[PDB]
């Protein structure tokens, strides 16, 4: 293990042999586990002939050090990809991702995804150097099984740091470009490759309308719902966060999630032991809630407002707070039928006892369905009988003391119900 | 409405 | 994974 003066030595010898030594040298110094020195080899002004390294065409085996010992630099702190970006390594390796070497391949398709990974503007600068083309001419092949399986999962997870980071989201012919291959990954028989081709369509689905029907009308959501119900948890929160953000879109991108059959994951989805699963469903069911009055009935259909009781009732609080979104958009724009439904479905107590709640936000809320369920209690006529069931769990010595609140919007959302169904 | 998130 | 970069 050497020093870093002593690879510095090996370097500015102007042996290319020598170098070549003292470059894997400094390759195993970055590879540790214990606090790489990555400053120190940067502070050395390394990076600059490890970039000229990459270009000796006739010494593959430095090509290949120069190339692991920059990915290494690249993948730790913004300042330290900075280094690497700053020293001209992303046009020399856009030329090794055409080395006849694999394992140079590779490593030059890793080190730029560590370079998009760092943001939005090391992603647009990566692609303005022209590297989305060498990368898909290698995934160019007619069945992707044929390609060795490490190098296929870097091709996956590089292409879907070129998809991340919004403010600014990629170019759009830049993700035009990329979809098809994306799609091909999306359907490749690898746990690892489908992960990471989730990743990217979410990355890709969180964005305007627009953004959402580039991937909807590539046909992914029927993969996305078989990925949905996969048993590997890192396919599932991928595929659920993609499926979340189609559904908060237009009513007939909902729709084409719907029509896939999402709705029949989601009683375990609902119930699922890990908690950012339940919380991210629930939030999917919230904005299903919130479309059409034939969507909210396809919710009602697949049994699932029981399930959205039972998240209310007992769940982390997060989740607890998109299932009180879920019951506002569902009486919001729900029929009386439905809302009578939901009351039927026991919907009532486990929102009044989520009203002691010290988050405002869940209160305004919950005083905001409850308002809803009382206006289909007046069209049917039943608007003292609800008083009673609020009264009787205890929810109305809640609603009092919400008087007296700090917050102007719970101020008068509490004396409005006082003054009109109690008073 | 819906809650982007 | 979901993680901007790797170190190898």
């Amino acid at each position: 293990n050497w020093s870093v003066e002593d690879i510095v030595k090996g370097i500015n010898s102007n042996n290319l042999e020598s170098q070549l030594q003292a470059t894997q040298a400094a390759r195993k110094l970055l590879s540790r586990e214990k606090q790489p020195p990555i400053d120190n080899i940067i502070r050395a002004g390394l990076i600059p002939k490890f970039v000229s390294f990459l270009g000796k065409t006739d010494c593959s085996p430095i090509q290949f050090e120069s190339a692991w010992a920059l990915t290494n630099i690249a993948s730790g702190t913004s300042e330290q990809t900075k280094a690497v970006v700053d020293g001209g390594a992303i046009p020399a390796f856009i030329s090794l991702l055409a080395s006849p070497h694999a394992h140079i391949s590779e490593q030059a398709v890793w080190a730029l995804g560590n370079i998009a990974g760092d943001g939005s503007a090391f992603r647009d600068l990566v692609i303005k150097h022209g590297a989305i083309d060498p990368l898909l001419a290698l995934l160019a092949v007619p069945d992707l099984s044929t390609l060795a399986c490490g190098y296929l999962r870097n091709l996956t997870w590089t292409l879907s740091n070129l998809c991340r980071n919004k403010n600014p989201a990629p170019p759009l012919d830049a993700v035009e470009q990329i979809l098809p291959t994306l799609v091909r990954l999306l359907h490749h028989n690898d746990p690892e490759v489908l992960a990471d081709s989730c990743w990217a369509i979410s990355y890709l689905t969180d964005g305007p309308n627009e953004r959402i029907e580039m991937v909807v009308k590539k046909g992914v959501v029927p993969q996305l719902v078989k990925l949905l119900g996969a048993t590997e948890l890192p396919i599932v929160t991928p595929a659920l966060r993609a499926i979340g953000n189609i559904v908060t879109g237009t009513d007939e991108q909902t729709q084409k999630v719907i029509d896939a059959g999402a709705l029949a994951v989601f009683p375990s989805l609902l119930t699922n032991p890990k908690t950012n699963i339940q919380k991210e469903a629930t939030w999917t069911m919230s904005n299903i809630t919130a479309g059409r009055q034939d969507q909210i009935q396809q919710v009602v259909n697949h049994g699932l407002v029981p399930f959205l009781v039972g998240v209310l009732s007992k769940a982390d609080f997060k989740t607890q707070k998109e299932a009180a979104w879920a019951i506002t958009n569902y009486t919001s724009g729900g029929t009386v039928e439905q809302i009578v439904y939901l009351v039927h479905c026991g919907i009532i107590e486990p929102l009044m006892n989520l009203l002691s709640a010290k988050d405002t936000k869940i209160i305004q809320v919950i005083l905001d369905a409850i308002s809803n369920i009382f206006q289909a209690a007046e069209k049917l006529g039943e608007t003292e009988k609800l008083s009673i069931m609020i009264e009787e769990c205890g929810g109305l010595d809640k609603i009092e003391a919400l008087q007296r609140h700090e917050n102007e919007s719970v101020y008068k959302a509490s004396l409005n119900l006082i003054e009109k169904y109690f008073s | 409405g819906r809650k982007t998130r």
